[PDB]
Parts: C-alpha cells; structure tokens; sequence
C-alpha cells in the first residue's frame, strides 16, 4: 500500500519529450486501450527508478524480455513487402546449446526467488499457516523444475521457428523493438486530401472472430501440461522441418487477391483524381 | 601558430592488452583501486552511485551471470550515503576476478588481444556466431595490424557485418542502450563509399568522420532522442577540441572530427548537426551541466538561426539540407591531407564540404552551471535605437525571487561594539545664544522631525540588521563549531548575547563544552538591547583605552534605566558570572523582575547608586517641551549625582538642551564635568538619539559648551518635511529612453530572445542589473535592477540611445545564468559609508547649482568616470580634468561631454578658470593624481591658488571639499576605526594612502586675507534622506554612527563671485 | 512624522508561482533545508513537535495520501527527544517530491500558477468541481491578473461562491 | 606532471628596468619590431609548447594530493595565512574553520567537501596575490590580507580565484574581495573592456589579468592595453598587470603614459609567476607610486621581453615526438 | 472553460446601434425565446473575434 | 480515481485493527492456525468493503 501510494502518485502513466526524458502524469488513472496509439505509456512498465517503492519496481523489472532484435534478412534478399525502412523482429529467446545450464531457465528461476520472497512476506504478515506456505512454496519448486525441462525447446527449437516466421512474405510491419518503456509502433495511414484519414492500426471493434482478446492463462497449458520434440525423457523424435512451399502460397495467394481486389476503384480514382475542383473569381484588370 | 597540430592515433587500439596480458589484466593478485582501476562518486543531491572502471575495463558488455554479482547489487544496499570504499573495492575485486577472458598466449610481439570482441563474445555465453568462432579458435582474437583483426572475423563467418551493443560507462545504470555500434566489413575506401551510400535508405543511422582500428562502424539508434543526445555529447568533444586546436595546441584525440555525420535522421539531428558544425560557442573553463545538453544546443540552434545574417542563416540552411555531408575548415582537412598522406590505407569520411571561409559570426557565452549575472551594463555601445517598443516585465514569483525592505548587515563582531564621540568646542555661553537657539528648540519640538527622517528611522531598524550575524554566532555554538574564545572578549558578550544560557569555561581560553543531553534557546534581545551592550562597552572602553576584557572590576555594580533593559542585564550578568561580586542592577517602566519596574521621575525616596549608570529613558511624548526639558533636566541631575562616569541618552539632541545640561552639571557641582557627546555603532543608524558621557575630572574643563557639533547637527538641519517621502516603487515595463522613473527597482522576468533588448533598454537607468534563468528548462529570464540617479544623469544629456545590444546577443540563451535556489534582493541595499557622503555632497551640490544662474558648464577636476555627473543638469556641458579617465571621444561627442585627461595645474599662472562655469573640486586637494598624499602646506597653496584665480572672473562657483583636523582628536579618541580611520595623525579613508588634515581656522584666514567670498558648508541630514532614499541605498549601522563625525568634519568650501 | 506611510501589497498573491517553476518548486533536485524550506522547534516542556513550512508551502491542504506518508508519523516516533534533523530532513524531502501538481508551463512573462487552487485541487484527488475543472483545464491555473483568477474559475463553473 | 613543492608553485621573478631614457629614435625603431610581430604572429613552436604543456595539469596531481589528505583526515596542522593553508583553500570546496591558530578544525564527520574547481588561470591569480603581499612587504608569513582593505580581480573566469581567496581570507575582518571581467558569474561582475565609463573601481590592490580580443589592429591592442594600464593604476596604489604583447615598444610606452599621467615616474617591474604557464611570454607588470624619483625608468633587452623578442615567424612545422618500434 | 470565461466576460447577448457596431452587455445571463422579438442577440453568433 | 478512498480508509483500518488483534492473540498465547483464520477473515471483509 505505501509503495503503490509512492507509485500511483508518481502517475499511472507517462510521456515522453522531445528531450526523451520520461514524464509522468502525477495522476491515478485506469489505463484504456485507446492510449495505446497515444504518445502515453504505462508506468509500471517504465522501468524508472522510484524511492520508497523499489519492491514495485523489482517486481516489475522481473516483467523485461530476454531475447533479441533480429534483422529479417532473408525476407530482404526475396523483396518480400515492408513497411519499415530497416525490416526487424524480437526473437523471444536465443540459442543456447553450448552451456550446462539455460540462461532462460536460470533467469525464470531468479524470477520465482523473487516471487517467493514476496509470497513469504505476504504469507508471514498474513499469519499464515506452516504447512499451507510448505505448499506454495513446493509449488512453486515444481514451477521451477517445469520450466528447467521446457527451456530448451523454447531457446533452442521455438527461436528458430520465430525466426523463420521473422521472414515470411506477410509479415510486413515491425511488431517489437523489445524495449517497453519506449516502443511505439509506427502508425500510417491512408490520408485523403478528399475525406477524412483511415488509421491501418485502430480499436475498431473487430475481433476478429475473437482472436484480437488475449488470454495470459495460456502460459499454464504450455509450461505444465505440452510435451515438445526438443524435450524427449529419451525417445528423440525427429525434428519437423515444414516445407516452405505452403506458407509460401497461402501467401502469394492473399497477396495477388489484394492486388486484383483493388484494381477497380483504383483505376477510376485515376480517371477522376484530377476531377477535384476549387469555386475561384476571375476579377478582370484591363479594359478589354 | 596557424596550421593546426596534432599527434591522431586510435585510443581503443592503444587500450587493447597484448595477448599474454589478458590473464592478469583482470588483476587477480592485486587489490583495485580508485583513480586507476576505477573511479564512483556519490552524487549526494540526485542520491546516485556512479561508477565508471578504468584502463582496459572501460569498454565491457558484463555477461547476465555478470549482473548477478553483488558488486551491481550494491547501489540497493542504499539510498543514500555513499558506499564504504572496502565494501566497494573487493566487491569489485571480485568481480573483476570473475571474468576469464578466452585468449591464446604467444610469444610474437606485435600481436594485442581483440578486447571487444572478446568481452562480447563472453558476455553472450559464446552462442553467437562470433562468439563460437572465438571459442573453436580463441587466436583468431588475436591480432597485429588494427584493421584486419575485424577482417578475419568476417571473412571466418561469411557475415557482411557486426553489431556490437554498448553498456553506459556507469555500471551502476542497468537500463536500455541508447543505440547499438554496428562494424562493418569495408576494407577498400570504396567498399565504404557503397556502405555509406547504402546507409542513406536507413533509418537513425550515423558515423564518425574516422573509425578506430581503421574498421568502418556504424551507430543504430533505437530512438531519434538516443541519437539527439550522442549527436549533442559529440558536438561538444569537437567543440571542446577545436577550441584548443584553434589555439595551435598539440591534440592527441583519436579523430580530427568528433562530430557525428547523421546518415539517416529526423529534422532535429539534421538542425544539430548544422549548427554544430559551425562551432557557435566560444570557449568556456566553467563546468557544464552536461545532462541538459542536447535542449541547450537546440536552443543554440533556435537563437543561431533567429540571429544571423541572411548569407549565414542560408549557410545553416545548406548544412541542415546536405545532412550528410561533412563541413570543415579548411585547417581540419589540412591536417586530413596530413593523416592520409602518412597512412594512405586510412578510411575517411568521404562526403566533406571544405570552408573557402570561416564564417564572421560573434561567439555565444556558454556558462551551464549555477550562477546569476550581474551585468554591469555601459551606457553607449554599437547599436543605435531609434525608438525601441516597450518592454513588459512579466510579474515574479517570491519563490523565484523575494524582495525585502532592508539589507541585513554583513560585518565583524568587533564593528558592533563602536561608540564615536563628539567633544565639545565653545569656551563659553552667552545668554542672547542661548534665547536664539532656546526658540530652536521650541520650534524644532512643537513642530516636529521630517517624516522621512522619521521613516528611515523606523524603517531599517538595527535589529534587522544585526539578526543574521547574531543568529550565526548561535549556530556554531549549538553544533559545537565554536570553542575557543578569550574570557571578557567582545566575541564572548557576543556568545553571551546570542545563547539564552550561561557559559562556562574550563580554562581561560576554551570555552566549557555544551553539555550533551540539550540544546540552549536562542538568546530574545528586544531593539534597544544590542545598543545597551554596545554603550556597556563604551563605558569600560571610556573608563580606560587599552583594555583587552570588557570584565566589570570585581565588587562594582551598575544600573541600566530604561523600558525593557531585562536582556540587556541578563546578558550583562551571564557575561560577569565568573568575576567575584559584580552587581548589576535594571530599572525603568514596564520592567519585569530582575529590574526594578520605576516610573520617570524616579521616586523622591529611592537612592540609586553605582561606579556606572548606563540611562537610556525614553521620552514620554506627549508633554510640553517644558515638561520633556525639566524632565530629561532631572534625569540627567540623577544619573550624574550617582555614578562618576555616566552615559545618558538625548531624545531630543538641541543645542539649547545639551548646553543647558552642562549648565546644569555646573550649577551642580561647581567644576565642570568632562561631557562627550558618545553615539554607539549597534544604535539604530538613522536615529538622532545621541548619548552623553558625563564624568567628573580633577582639571577645570575648558571649552565645557558644544556648538555645531555633529551629532547635534543630526537633529539640528531635520526640520519639517516638506513634502511626503519617496517610496521605492517596483516598475516593471521598460520604457526605451524614457525619462520619467521613481527611486526604487526593475524586478520581471521576460523572455530570453527579448532579453538582450530588454538589458539593451536597461542601461538607461540600471548601472548594473542582475540576470538569470531557473534553469535551462525555462524560457524566460528573471532580471532585477536598482534605479541609479547618475546613470540616469548620464544617458539622458542628449536624446542618443546607442548600447551593446550586439554583445548581449551572445549572452542569449545560456550566457544568462542558471539558479533554482532563491534570490533576495533589497529595497535598501548596503554601501560603503564613503559613497553614501559622496552621495550627500553631490546632493548638497547638485541642489544649490539647479539654484543659480547663467554658468553654462561644470568643469569637475578630479571627477573620476564621471562620479560628479549628478551634479550636473541635461541642458548642461560637462567637462572632466582628471588623468585617469579613459577617453572614448565617441562618448563624449555623444552625451555633450568634453575630458581633458591632464592632471590640472594648480599654479596661479597656468590656471584656465573661465567665467560663467561652475567649477568643482571634490576631495581632489587632498591627493596627488598618483594617489601620494599631499602635505597640508600644499593644500593651502592649492585653495590659494584656486581662490587667486577666481578673483578675477565672474560668475563662478567653486566646490573644493577639505578634511578638517577636529577630526582627529575625535577619532583617536572613539572605537570606530572602520573605514574611516586616523594613522600618524592623517586621516584615512578607505581605498586611500592617509591624508593630512587642514585647520579650519587657518582655512577661513587664507580665504579672508585673499579676500574672496566663501561659504563652508556640509551635507545635512534631509542630503542624505535624500540620496539614501533616491538611490535605494541604505545606512550600515557602524557607518551609520560614524557618518555625522564624517560628514560635519569634512566641510566643502563653497567659493563664488 | 504624522501621515502613515505603507507599502500595501498582497503577499498571498506575491507567493504564487510563476507556472513553470511549479515542477521545480517541490524541489525534485536539491535537499530541503531549514530557516528556508522550513522550521520545526521541539517545545521541550510541552513534549511537542511544531513544524511550520515555508514559502509557497506555507499554505497547503495535505491530500490524505500525503498524511499516510511517514513524515507525518514521525511525532509519533516520539515522545519525546527532538526529532533530529537528518531523519525529519530526508523525511520532509521525500513528501516534498510526492507533491506534483496539474499545471500548464507558458513562455508569457505575466502568468502566476493559482498556488491555492491547485493545492486544494490536489488535495480532493481532484473529485471536487473546481478540482477536475483543473484536471481537464489544467491552463485555467495560469492567470496575469490576480483577481480574474478566482472570477475565471467562478464563471467556468457557474457557481456563487467557492468553500 | 609537476612533482613540487607547495612553496615553490607561489614564487614570483621580476625584472628591474634599466635604460634612463627613451629617445624618439628607439621608439620607431622598436615600433617596427611591434608591428611587425604582432601582424606576422609568434612561432607555432613556441605557441604549441604554450599550449600543449598547461599548467593546470601539471599542478593537479600536486593539488588533488593536498585534497586527499585532507578528506581522510590525514592534515591538521598548519599556520593561519601560511601558503599551506592557501594551497587547502584552492584544494577544497568548502570554509576551513580554526579551532585555534595552529590547528585546523576537524571536518565534520557527516560529509566530505567537494574538489576545488579551478581554471587554468586561476592558479595564477593566487600566485600574483601572493606576489602583491610579497611585495607590499618581504618578510610576511602570513598572506592575509589586511583589515578593512579590499581587492579586485579583473578577467575572464576569475571566479576560483576569488572564491578561494574569499574562503582564505574568512578569518579576518572586512575583507572585500571583488571580482571582474567578461564571461563573469556572480559573485564577479561581469563587463567588458574598456571598461564602462561611468563605473569607477577601487581598491589597496588591483590583480588585472585582462586577455587580449585578438581579433584587432595593433593600434587596437596597443590603445586598449594602454587604457587597461591607465586604469589598473589610477585606482590602485599597487598593481600586477598583464601584457599578452609585452613588445619593448609596448611597455616602454607604459611607462611613458604613467609618467603622462602622474608627473612622477611609478616604480614598475617586470614580474612572471611560477604558476603561471610555463612557455608563456605573457609577463605581468607591477606598478606602483614612490616618494623617489624613478631613476632608470625605462626597460631594453630585459628577459622577460627578450622571452617574446627573440621569439619569431617559423621556418618550419615543429617536431612532433614519434615513438618508433623498429 | 478559459476560453469559456472570456467570452462570457465580454457578455452573452449584444445590441446593434445605429453604426452597425456590435455592443455586447458584459453580462452573462440565460437566454430566452422572449428575446427573440428584441434588440438582443446571442453573442455566440456575432461571429466578430 | 483507480482506487476508491473510502476502500482504502478502511484497509488502514483492519490494517490497525489487524495489528492490535495479533498483538492480543500472541499476548494470550493462541494457536497460529485460529490466528490465520482471524486474519483471513479480516482480509475477506477487506475485499467485500473494497
Ligand atoms: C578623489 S579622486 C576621485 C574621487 C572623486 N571624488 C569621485 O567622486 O569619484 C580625484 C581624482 O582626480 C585626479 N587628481 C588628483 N589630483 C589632481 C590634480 N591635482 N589635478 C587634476 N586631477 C587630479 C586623480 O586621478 C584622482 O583619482
């Protein structure tokens, strides 16, 4: 309570000037999806340094990515589009295959000594009983041990999947620097000097057959119930490498499907855009 | 001295350790230490450990496994004071000891270790592809000429380039990278050329002009302000740079350019880049406040271009629309042509546009750090303003700036204590004198004193003044700063007069130490009380000179009558608590206990008796001026029948009350008492309230009467006012060459672009006014200004309105000053006592030559920078004879002046005195033009001379002011040497060699055997009500008790014809 | 001697702030220090602890978030010794920097930020109507002259009178 | 850098003029001397090796050495006006209290005071106070300056100086310690030369150390340097000007104007500070009054000219140390 | 709301005196239809700036 | 406001109020197991008042 006082009072949100340095709104409020196109961002996620409330911000700085910017290479050499000037994603996690122990599975487990920590504090304060903190504490080694087993299919055989993905024809806009407390992404639109401007990135309402609501409890099915071929306990099943050729149609199909579905009102907006016209008086100066 | 020298080699090639070295380089024997393996500071206000290592180390991306060292972990061991240097040292040691770089060790001798790509390497685990190639094969680190060590890592990996990350030099700022080096696999200048070309369809891209280890690399920013700050701390090296280079210094900085070429970029880099090239800012010692840098620069460029003549704005324009392009001076590619010439293999930057010409362009005045200006603004400069719109000073805050009534006081704790006497001089009293002054009195009392007299009096009253400096004595006491100080010392009343509570002392010299379990209130002194204090160390100072303790002789007493005279007594008595049997008695209405509470006149029964009688009664009022004369009568009668040595305060300070006081004191005991008229320095400085010491002398005292004497010239020359009182108004708009002002001050805040202008319309009135900015964040500049009558009577003899307005622009934006903390300024700032008597003398002269007729012009010899101006009316001419003053005929073409800069001849023949010309002669008799003292023979050969030769002309006024020798015997005899202080029996003022002294009477001799007309005279009290209110200068309160034996001694003679 | 002689004028509006200074004014940067930033005396025999601060500070409504701060739990750390200064200096300089009032900077030379307003603003957690009337108007604060400060504030809201 | 003792770095070297006069003649033809250095510059040798050997960073580690001691408590002791307690003042950002005259007063054990920041000339401007008091007076063991008395330090970025001279000075009573020169902070005023006209400096003591604009006619320095030396010595009975030009021309026509100005010849000196930059020719010169005639006024072939004289346009780029391996 | 207070500062209705020149009252007051048959106006639609 | 005052008010009042009800509980020497379900149930009215 204190430090989320320390917090809240510092803003929910902040800024950024043009100077760069972040300023805060001095002001509790709900965060809403609309600011996420606004030059606003959340303040937990900040990761500035705040006095009388640093537990807020280890707690949140557990919150920071462990992977890296690829540049998208190979979807260069091929031409495919791009909205960018200089193409780039954020691979989750790297390769690790030559060290005894993942940095991934190591960083989580720092993260569950953190979180332990705080569940022990919370559960002294709280005159909790020995046994039921013996169980959450248990639980939460058994977490830890999980995630020592699934680390590697993730470092080692989902960053390459990523990757590949990184590279596909469709996948034409930049989706994350991997750094919160700054990114924004690059928002254009379709302007007209003749109507009001279309946003390509809005909370248009459109979910998308529901795909566009976004359930975290995913995470749980993944860690502690989902065998991967990486992680054989040994049968070592073969790796599946996908041919190319499928994605790679599916996405030259919707590709000449958005050309030809664009063909027509196009060529009449050509045949008409010097049809605009403005009202002007022609005052004569001469006597003839 | 032209060509530009200097001695170029890559630095990062340099901090590369040979191979052999890299297994010791993490030192694990050896303990770090600061100033060489590393340095941190605790900045003690932002509350952050900054730690930056050193030598080899500096450049170092730590490994997560690094991260998780205790030696990170040690900033959150605080907030907030500083880590212990032995838990930080081997913390780091350890640390340091952890790293263990892979290498191969080899006995040639031309090889260094690949130290980037070493420690990258590390720092991912070796899972990156140069990683893994360094651990297959750790030699391929290894290398001798500096460019093919990147080289072969490309060639290894089949990889067109490398992008290295960089950590911040502080260790402690586990936070985001700005942006990322990315080391390119040129070789051939050409293989550049294209990368460079490519990297124009970038995104927030850049590259120095040089690369280090002749390897083309290329900074990413992941965000336009990342790179507007890289760009602004670059700027500044080429800045810092160039400015030694300029100034033909030998440089061995790694690149003769240090700024960034922005490759791909938004509008703001483009617009740095442009005005930083151009290399605005002269050079500047002071410290910067480097993390504002990138807004300062930008403003830099927002004033660069908002001032600049049009080909020069053009030049910017071009340099801001060819971004990627490099502009030079011809001398940075000179010594380019030098660097390739010796190694042709270099790469350079290839896109340079040389300058045929270093544009003509005034520096700007950088000075980031803390500090206000005080601008001492000249009256003419460059520009001329026709007519200039006016200026509005928008309203200030009290937080960014407070304005009290009065300056404190800053001054020693011996000042405090000094009396200055006054001697009486008439040898006897004739009864029509004492009718003529008797309806001066009844005059001067029932018609009372100027209410401005008054105001002044009640306005800076001296317990203001003296409260800082009483209030610090208690601080350093209660912290136990103070220790030693001698017993019956003045610095020992003064302790005892700044803590309630007593003082012990363990030995003669050092102080009892306050014990430890409390802390003593502050000592309550009412108004009157420091002056009580002062006047007790008149009396032990009157009863003997040379005495080192103000101690009361052991079985004495003394009394101090008077409303509220308690902590005058409780100070008095804590002071005495070591001396065996000291009484010390207190009286007067409205006194609580210790003091007797008695009504004036004192009860017929009671008998008071002492060695000392300090009486400092109050007048009742409302009475008839029978009633306050028959009643200080007998207060007077009191306080001298019961003390030998007495020291009673005159409300009313006539000529007619103090003689017939001394008539009273003979008509008491038949001889003469030895009276001075005494006036403390902890008295209020404006108050006429003189004292008179009384006591008894075995001699007959000749000469008992006073006449003309100074501390009753205070009361004598106040008379009613006439009209009610300046009151120090705050204008803000700045009208340009408007004459119409009121005394007082210039307090605003307005905009810096409009600042140079507003100081340009300032100089008018202000000879100095002072000027900053809260800080680089704010748009506006806070400017305050005293109102001076002379620069006014200086910039306003003719309609010209020339100023350096051209040098103020330079000031714009962060030549004005930066100060978060408060200022307070003062409507009555403090002067020396000497310029406030200048001040009353030019008032004295200035008020009797608007009065005469048809003398065209004042001729003032001896009027150093036009210090006489004052004097002089507009319409005017104004002519100076002094060899010390610097002459622009410019200036004295424009404001009607003429100086002759010869010393003056006073010799009878040579002279050049002219009719209708009014001719003064301020303090110049007494000195040479050197500054050697003149011989007081001399001076009467001077005022012969001037008077010779006034003799025969007409219409001609002269002011020559002369130190009398009364003087002397005054000073010797008082306390109050400061300043103002006799030596060998010359008097000196400060600043100046002693002077001798002329006789008064052998003065108004020479002049009546000469013949001529002559008046003395002297400034009088309503001249310095009248310069202390126009100039917003107030009274120190030791000059203050000086100032009237200053001014009646120093008699200007006044000759005409 | 006889007429009164005065310098009338008001301190409260002399204390307000120009709006630009209102995120320095907390003073984020530098330590606060007494006889300045303020004054606090332990009356020994009364065992109470009496803090008064000072400048624009002088005249402030705390917002109950800022009396669950611990500097003002700090007499309670007592009775009964004064509290020394470093504790009650830190103390005093951390709910100086909680403080961050809603205004809008302007390069006009004759704004002054309305001190008392957007200190009562601050206090409700802006729910009174005067209080969001600063939130979605933060600029309404800034005024030139003195008195049109309150009025602009009357007239926005309607209102006859402000408690 | 310089490894010295504290003594040493205060330690002023005049020199005496010694012609007893200056015939129209010699003054054209070292005119032409002037006039001819000045629009033909000084050697890039000379220049460089002024400008490449600072003194600041010679004297640092000599003065951050003095700092340390003093943080970790190690100093103690030392004499109230001595030029060790002057070399603490400009170590240290903060008041040195006396507990008593012999013993420094401990440093509070809640703080350590930050480094003294000073500019490359300001080590200067303590070095020439301590010339002024050497030669008001040569015995003094104290460098204090004396009760109600005052000084002023004319320049750019004199503020160190007159900060560690004011902290120096804490002890004794009113003791004014003024300062000038464009690109001044408060507490110095900041003006340019020639000085505003109105303004009227004073004081016991004038430490002028005014640069030259160098982008200006020789006329132009020449009268502007003149006006600086006019008014360094009409306020001062003693004064310490420095000449950025010091021509044999240029300071026998000072000493001309001051016999213009006061009748009597002033008693001048060519005085060079041992703080001041080693390869500097630019030479300060102490004037002031006597009560004797001045016999020998004039200077010729003094070393402190013949350090700017004998100096000329390069022949050649000057040697740059390279460091060979084979 | 600021921009709000100068405006009904300057008054909410106006007249239209024999120049042609608006007159505004300097008064904020609410409108009513009754008005509409009078010399007032409603000052929002003076369109003068 | 994220948060309501009133919510918050009265959680720094079972704050104090769970402070002073564990000082009794120790004092008189009570089972921890009784003392989390005190405790419990003082954060389930804390959430209901929220
Ligand atoms: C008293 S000082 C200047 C103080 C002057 N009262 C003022 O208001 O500034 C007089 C100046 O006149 C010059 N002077 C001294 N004796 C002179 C003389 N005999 N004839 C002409 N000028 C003289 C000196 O240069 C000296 O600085």
């Amino acid at each position: 309570p204190v430090e989320y006082g320390i917090f809240v009072q510092r803003g929910a949100t902040y800024t950024i000037n043009a100077a760069g340095e972040f300023e805060f709104s001095g002001r509790n409020e709900k965060w809403d999806q609309a600011l996420y196109l606004s030059e606003h961002f959340p303040a937990l996620f900040s990761d500035v340094p705040l006095a009388g409330a640093n537990t807020i911000i280890a707690i949140m700085r557990l919150f920071t990515p462990q992977g890296f910017l690829r540049t998208d290479d190979l979807a260069i050499a091929a031409n495919f589009p791009r909205a960018s000037r200089n193409p780039q994603t954020y691979i989750p996690y790297t390769n690790q295959r030559g060290t005894v122990t993942n940095e991934f599975a190591s960083r989580f487990r720092t993260i569950v000594a953190t979180l332990a920590n705080v569940v022990n504090e919370r559960a002294v304060q709280d005159d909790m009983q020995k046994a039921t903190r013996s169980c959450t504490k248990q639980w939460l080694r058994h977490l830890e041990t999980q995630f020592d087993n699934i680390a590697v299919a993730h470092t080692d055989h989902l960053s390459v999947v990523y990757a590949t993905m990184s590279n596909f024809m469709l996948n034409f806009t930049n989706n994350f620097s991997g750094n919160h407390a700054t990114f924004k992404p690059d928002q254009y639109v379709i302007t007209s000097p003749e109507g009001s401007y279309k946003p390509i990135i809005e909370r248009q309402g459109e979910t998308v057959d529901g795909l566009t609501i976004i359930d975290t409890s995913i995470v749980w099915p993944i860690l502690c119930q989902c065998t991967y071929p990486l992680v054989r306990q040994s049968i070592m099943e073969e790796i599946v490498y996908p041919d190319p050729s499928t994605t790679l149609s599916q996405s030259l199909s919707v590709a000449q499907v958005l050309s030809k579905l664009t063909l027509p009102d196009a060529f009449i907006n050509m045949i008409l855009s010097g049809g605009d016209s403005v009202v002007m008086r022609t005052y004569q100066t001469e006597a003839d | 001295m032209w060509h530009y020298t200097s001695i170029n080699n890559d630095t990062r090639v340099a901090l590369d350790p040979k191979p052999n070295q890299i297994r010791t380089i993490t030192k694990p024997n050896t303990v770090p230490q600061l100033g060489t393996d590393y340095l941190y500071t605790f900045n003690s206000q932002r509350r952050s450990h900054t730690l930056r290592l050193l030598g080899p180390f500096q450049y170092f991306n730590f490994s997560e496994t690094d991260r998780g060292h205790p030696l990170f972990r040690l900033p959150l061991k605080y907030p907030s004071k500083a880590i212990p240097a032995d838990e930080l040292i081997d913390n780091l040691h350890s640390w340091m000891r952890s790293v263990h770089l892979l290498h191969v060790r080899s006995e040639d001798n031309t090889l260094r270790y690949n130290w980037m790509l070493g420690v990258y390497a590390r720092s991912t685990n070796y899972t990156t592809p140069v990683g893994q190639l360094v651990v297959n094969a750790p030699a391929i680190l290894n290398y001798s000429n500096p460019q093919d060590a990147f080289n072969s890592v490309f060639v290894a990996l089949g990889i067109d380039y490398i992008d290295i990350p960089i950590t911040n030099s502080n260790i402690f700022d586990d936070s985001s990278t700005p942006y990322n080096v990315r080391i390119w696999h040129a070789p051939t200048m050409t293989e550049v050329n294209h990368i460079l070309a490519l990297m124009r369809k970038s995104t927030l891209v850049s590259t120095h002009s040089s690369w280090h280890w002749n390897v083309l690399h290329t900074f990413h920013y992941r965000s336009e302000s990342d790179m507007i700050d890289h760009f602004a701390a670059k700027i500044l090296e080429d800045w810092r740079q160039k400015e030694k280079l300029d100034k033909g210094a030998l440089v061995e900085a790694d690149r003769v350019i240090q700024r960034l070429i922005p490759l791909s970029s938004s509008t703001y880099v483009q617009r740095l880049a442009a005005i930083g090239a151009l290399y605005p800012n002269e050079f500047t010692e002071n410290v910067l406040d480097l993390s504002r840098l990138s807004t300062a620069l930008l403003q830099l460029s927002d004033t660069y271009y908002q001032h600049a003549n049009d080909q020069l704005r053009r030049l910017y324009r071009r340099m801001y629309n060819d971004s990627r392009t490099l502009y030079m001076t011809q001398r940075h590619q000179e010594l380019l042509l030098a660097q390739i010439t010796a190694d042709p293999n270099i790469l350079l930057y290839p896109y340079t546009y040389i300058f045929t010409t270093i544009p003509t362009s005034m520096n700007y005045i950088s000075n980031t750090g803390q500090g206000r200006i005080k601008h001492s603004l000249t009256v003419t400069g460059a520009t001329e303003h026709d007519t200039v719109a006016d200026i509005v000073l928008g309203q200030t805050g009290e937080d960014v700036i407070t304005i009290s009534m009065v300056e404190p006081m800053s001054i020693a704790v011996e000042d405090m204590y000094g009396y200055v006497l006054d001697t009486p001089t008439r040898d006897i009293w004739p009864a029509d004198e004492q009718i003529e002054q008797k309806g001066d009195a009844v005059a001067l009392y029932d018609t009372k004193t100027s209410r401005a007299l008054g105001m002044f009096n009640n306005t800076v009253r001296i317990d203001d003044l003296l409260s800082p400096l009483l209030s610090l004595v208690y601080r350093t006491y209660i912290k136990g700063d103070t220790m030693t100080m001698t017993q019956g010392s003045l610095d020992h009343l003064t302790l005892c007069a700044a803590v309630d509570s007593d003082i012990t002392f363990v030995g003669n010299r050092m102080i009892a130490p306050l014990p430890e379990g409390y802390i003593p209130k502050p000592m309550h002194r009412n108004n009157s009380t420091m002056k009580m204090l002062s006047l007790y160390v008149a009396l032990k100072k009157l009863e003997n000179f040379a005495t080192n303790s103000y101690l009361m002789a052991p079985d004495t007493s003394i009394i101090l009558l008077g409303a509220e005279r308690e902590p005058a007594v409780n100070i008095l008595r804590r002071f005495n608590r070591n001396v065996s049997n000291v009484r010390i008695i207190g009286m007067g209405d409205r006194a609580v206990e210790p003091n007797i509470r008695v009504r004036v006149p004192f009860p017929i029964d009671k008998n008071i008796s002492a060695d000392f009688i300090i009486c400092d009664i109050n007048s009742y009022e409302d009475q008839s001026f029978e009633s306050m004369f028959s009643e200080t009568i007998s207060v007077v009668t009191t306080c001298a029948s019961a003390a030998t040595r007495a020291l009673v305060k005159i409300n009313h300070p006539s000529e007619y009350m103090i003689n017939s006081v001394i008539e009273r004191l003979s008509q008491l005991g038949g001889v003469f008492y030895h009276t001075a008229l005494l006036k403390t320095a902890s008295q209020n400085p404006y108050s006429y309230e003189t004292y008179i010491y009384i006591t008894p002398i075995a001699a007959a005292v000749r000469f008992p009467f006073y006449s003309n004497s100074a501390m009753i010239n205070r009361y004598m020359t106040a008379v009613a006012d006439d009209e009610m009182p300046i009151i120090p108004s705050i204008h803000t708009v700045i009208k340009g060459h408007s004459n119409t002002y009121s005394p007082g001050l210039f307090c605003g805040c307005v905009d810096v672009q409009s600042a140079p202008l507003a100081l340009s319309q300032l100089k008018s009135y202000c000879s100095e006014a002072t000027t900053w900015r809260v800080d680089s964040d704010d748009n506006l500049v806070n400017i305050i200004a005293r109102i001076d009558p002379a620069r006014i009577a200086l910039e306003f003899r003719t309609r010209s309105n020339t100023s350096a307005y051209h040098e103020y622009q330079r000031y714009v934006p962060n030549g004005l000053g930066f100060k978060v903390r408060k200022t307070r300024e003062f409507r009555y700032m403090h002067r020396e006592v000497t310029f406030i008597h200048k001040l009353m003398m030019y008032a004295l002269i200035r008020e009797q030559i608007s009065l005469t007729e048809n003398m065209t012009q004042v001729v003032s010899i001896g009027g150093r920078n036009l210090a006489d101006i004052s004097v002089v009316p507009l319409n005017m001419k104004y002519v100076v004879i002094d060899p010390a003053t610097r002459i622009e005929t410019l200036t004295q073409e424009k404001k009607n002046i003429e100086v002759q800069s010869r010393p003056f001849q006073f010799d009878a023949a040579n002279m050049d005195l002219e009719n209708n010309s009014i001719y003064l002669f301020i303090a110049v008799i007494m000195n040479e033009p050197n500054g050697a003292a003149t011989p007081a023979r001399m001076q009467m050969d001077k005022i012969r001379n001037v008077a010779t030769a006034m003799l025969t002309r007409t219409n001609c006024v002269a002011y020559i002011s002369f130190y009398e020798a009364g003087i002397i015997t005054r000073l010797d005899q008082s306390t109050a040497h400061k300043t103002i202080r006799v030596e060998e029996g010359r008097l000196k003022v400060a600043n100046y060699v002693p002077v001798d002294t002329l006789v008064e009477a052998d003065v108004t001799l020479m002049l009546r055997d000469i013949g001529i007309t002559h008046e003395i005279i002297r400034p009088s009290t309503p001249e310095l009500i009248d310069a202390c209110s126009n100039y917003g200068i107030r009274l120190g309160s030791t000059g203050g008790a000086v100032l009237d034996v200053f001014n009646h001694y120093s008699p200007v003679i006044k000759l005409v014809r």
